[PDB]
RNA sequence: UUGCCUCCUAAAAUGUAACGGAGGCGCCCAAAGGUUCCCUCAACCUGGACGGCAAUCAGGUGUUGAGUGUAAGUGCACAAGGGAGCUUGACUGCGAGACGGACAUGUCGAGCAGGGACGAAAGUCGGGACUAGUGAUCCGGCACCUCUGAGUGGAAGGGG
RNA sequence: UUUCUUGCCGGAGGUAGAGCUACUGGAUGGCCGAUGGGCCCCACAGGGUUACUGACGUCAGCCAAACUCCGAAUGCCGGU
């Protein structure tokens, strides 16, 4: 799981969830990529169950590049509890994506596997995302 | 130079052992001092 | 206390002119300073009461 | 009408040989000495505030003039050592009384060293500013042995306007200091 | 269960009290504010707690000083 | 939890709610107040017996990353930061004009006079870099005053 | 007419956006390579070899209500 070590404010507002991805939206580590096209909250449970996809489909070598940290929390106030009495605790984390930006990249000798990897990978994401290659 | 809160400094006279006189100035009181080794006494100094 | 309210007399007309505050930990004595007496007219030595 | 004579001697021959070995196109680059910084650092006085009485009576005494107390511009928990307490003890020698001072080390007390062996020339910090220790108060002829305390090293430091090392070492040898021949 | 939070202080109304070109009478307070954000200049004082006030009738405007935000007071021309 | 102060929410004037998100306050300093003058840190490299990255010394690089009693914010290197001298303006009589405001509170203020401090003088000084460190009225105490004093003189009591 | 609207003029901001080698924090992968890690000759001197961990630094891509080298549109104050 990816958490940051610490944040300096724990408890934040929701990260602001609209607009186009403006910076981090081309391939530059490796050749093949997963650029996203909508807007949500990527935990570490889904970066996590991607890498491990790829990594399964690949399984020999090849490098991949989560290029998205998970480092903003959304929190939950515990169950049967009613309104009020201040903001619940942090629970889970969160990389606030917008349609753009590119979150997994890989690199990888051939192409199909690693198009199938990539594919792998999407479907683990609660987005609609896109396979893109390192050059226009 | 302050009035007086510096310690006592006098011209002095220093001969040394092997016969070098040395004209020079200390807070001796006496300003008089003799010393049987000097720069000309070491065997490092004058290479014996 | 160890901050007290303190008060000021002039000692040439024995009026209480001001008061303020000292530590007693640091000023144990009577704090004594020239302050101005209204009737005397001019600045006087004002000493604790 | 009275001069100290190192300096005369200096004067007289040692601007020449710098001049005629370092060639300097203005005569006022012909470097010399500057001043001379003696600090006794005495550190361990945060327990014993009375060692420092000896140390500036010694220094006073070896140097003619008496210390700034220098105390300590830090809060340090190791040490048990406080803002503002006296630490070590410091006097600038220049001129006639600098003159002097160096006869009075180098012509007699850096003599007075038990098992000398010289004073390496690698002791420049880069531009010819020569600062070197020692571990005993006993070799200044101007205290007694018996009349010490505690053994005590000094802290001689020569500033001069050196450019690096070469002007900085010639300047001292022409001067007439021993160093350690590597 | 409880919020170990929940206090502030009243709001202090800070800011710039008169802006370019507004006439005012000497002695107005034309800027309150906490440190100098705002420097006084020519014919404008400062105050204790960093008000600055309009030592002269005139207009204010505000200006650049070797990199200090300054305001000043204009005198305006007699009708 | 209840009064006060600082920040974010708070949407670039001001103001803005919730058992919204974070902290402080109920002091301290006769200097940590006034003035006069002087200085520039932290960190880093190099050279030094204890002494180690680290303590004090020397050379250099170093425009602010140090420090500012005390939260936070706005400031401050022109220094508001560091050092010394003298000294009590941590004044009395006042105050043009304003900020803020349901009201009651609160906040700034040039300038005049008395009597002073520092400064050659210019000038600055009605506590503290700033914004917390506080409690209305009633009722009572105390010191001073040129007020009053139940027929009159005092007194008691009241008044400022 | 002091009100309000529209045009023009004089202002002060730190929001949207953006940027971060401009600060405070987070944070991805490289690169060189310490100090501290182990070993040889053999000393705990010294030297080099080694998955070393790999300070600092540096290359490229990023993130923030309580970050800002920057930075609008509107609104607001005044004048005309
Ligand atoms: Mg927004
Ligand atoms: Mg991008
Ligand atoms: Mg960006
Ligand atoms: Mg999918
Ligand atoms: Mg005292
Ligand atoms: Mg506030
Ligand atoms: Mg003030
Ligand atoms: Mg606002
Ligand atoms: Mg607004
Ligand atoms: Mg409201
Ligand atoms: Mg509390
Ligand atoms: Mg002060
Ligand atoms: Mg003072
Ligand atoms: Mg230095
Ligand atoms: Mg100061
Ligand atoms: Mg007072
Ligand atoms: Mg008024
Ligand atoms: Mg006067
Ligand atoms: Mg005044
Ligand atoms: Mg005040
Ligand atoms: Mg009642
Ligand atoms: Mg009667
Ligand atoms: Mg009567
Ligand atoms: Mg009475
Ligand atoms: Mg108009
Ligand atoms: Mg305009
Ligand atoms: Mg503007
Ligand atoms: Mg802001
Ligand atoms: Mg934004
Ligand atoms: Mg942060
Ligand atoms: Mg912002
Ligand atoms: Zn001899
Ligand atoms: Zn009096």
């Amino acid at each position: 799981m990816l958490i940051p070590r610490k944040v300096k404010h724990r408890k934040q507002h929701h990260p602001e969830q609209r607009g186009i991805a403006s910076g981090g939206t081309s391939v530059s580590f490796g050749d093949y990529g997963i650029q996203a096209l909508e807007h949500a909250y990527i935990t570490n449970r889904q970066i996590e169950s991607a890498r491990i996809a790829i990594n399964r489909h690949i399984k020999r070598g090849g490098k991949v590049w989560i290029n998205i940290f998970p480092d903003r929390p959304l929190t939950k106030k515990p169950a049967e509890t009613r309104m009020g009495s201040g903001k619940g605790s942090p629970e889970w984390w969160v990389a606030n994506v917008k349609p753009g930006r590119v979150l997994f990249e890989l690199s990888y000798p051939d192409e199909k596997t690693a198009r199938d990897a990539l594919t792998r990978a999407i479907h683990k994401l609660p987005i609609k995302a896109r396979i893109v290659t390192r050059e226009e | 130079m302050k009035t007086g809160i510096h310690p006592e400094y006098v011209d002095t006279t220093v001969q040394c052992g092997c016969g070098h006189s040395f004209t020079t100035r200390s807070t001796k009181q006496s300003g008089t001092i003799v010393v049987e080794v000097c720069s000309q006494c070491h065997p490092f100094y004058t290479g014996k | 206390d160890v901050r007290p309210k303190i008060t000021l007399a002039c000692e040439v007309c024995k009026h209480r002119n001001y008061i303020t505050k000292k530590n007693r930990r640091n000023d144990p004595d009577r704090l004594e300073i020239k302050k101005f007496c209204p009737n005397c007219g001019t600045h006087q030595p004002h000493k604790e009461s | 009408k009275a001069l100290p004579r190192l300096k005369q001697r200096y004067r007289e021959e040692i601007r020449e040989a710098l001049q005629q070995e370092f060639n300097y196109a203005n005569v006022m680059q012909i470097p010399g000495v500057v001043k001379v910084v003696v600090n006794m650092g005495v550190g361990d006085a945060a327990r014993d505030a009375k060692l420092i009485n000896g140390a500036i009576n010694d220094l006073a005494l070896i140097t003619g003039q008496k210390p700034e107390v220098r105390r300590a511009r830090k809060s340090i928990a190791q040490f048990k050592l406080r803002e503002g307490m006296p630490i070590g003890a410091r006097v600038t020698l220049r001129g006639d009384r600098m003159w002097e001072f160096l006869d009075r080390l180098i012509s007699i007390a850096l003599p007075r060293i038990r098992d000398f062996r010289g004073l390496s020339p690698k002791q420049f910090d880069g531009t010819g500013n020569y600062t070197f220790g020692l571990n005993e108060q006993s070799m200044f002829h101007e205290i007694d042995v018996d009349s010490i305390d505690r053994p005590r090293g000094m802290d001689i430091t020569v500033v001069t306007t050196a450019t690096n090392d070469a002007e900085g070492r010639a300047l001292l040898r022409a001067l007439g200091f021993p160093f350690k021949e590597n | 269960s409880s919020s170990r939070n929940g206090r502030d202080s009243a709001a202090q109304r800070l800011g710039v009290k008169r802006f370019g070109g507004q006439v005012v009478k000497a002695g107005e307070i034309l800027v309150r504010q906490r440190g100098t954000h705002f420097h006084p200049g020519v014919n404008v004082g400062r105050g204790g707690d960093d008000t600055l006030f309009a030592l002269a009738p005139g207009a204010v405007e505000f200006g650049a000083k070797r990199g200090r935000k300054t305001v000043n007071i204009v005198p305006v021309a007699r009708p």
